[PDB]
């Protein structure tokens, strides 16, 4: 039973360190997306006026 | 010449964005930048809230 | 029999001291919490708008 105390906080510690690792903030990820939203409709706009030059 | 509207647009950008760094932090004073000696009244206040606990 | 009474004193007052060490006040902690919380929701909430800019 004290094993499996030991156990248990290593795997807790564990699965902190793969979110960690792996699990990425939405929120700013999110602001990323927006920005790079915007770029895309930016660049579509510009081509077309680019086309009256 | 653009008219003014162009520096509202700009200043009301702004505006916008600080409004909203208050309003997260459920703060007046977020940085020193929003009152430099309210956040170093409330940081001498800090060491005396968690000084006196 | 007298040391035991004499042990107990001090087993009910080092009890004390691990509670006055360790145990935290559940009502004022709560409180924390609800403030901490009412902080997310608002963060969120800025930022949604503050994509708008």
């Amino acid at each position: 039973e004290h094993a499996a105390k030991g156990l248990m906080n290593a795997y807790e510690n564990t699965q902190a360190s793969e979110s960690r690792i792996r699990d990425a903030d939405m929120a700013e990820e999110t602001v990323a997306f927006t920005k790079n939203q915007i770029l895309v409709q930016s660049g579509t706009a510009m081509l077309a006026q680019a086309n009256v030059r | 010449a653009a008219i003014n509207s162009h520096r509202v647009l700009k200043f009301q950008n702004e505006e916008v964005s600080k409004n909203m760094e208050k309003l997260s932090s459920g703060m007046r004073i977020n940085r020193a930048g929003d009152d430099a000696s309210g956040l170093a009244v409330s940081e001498k206040m800090r060491t005396q809230v968690n000084g006196l606990r």
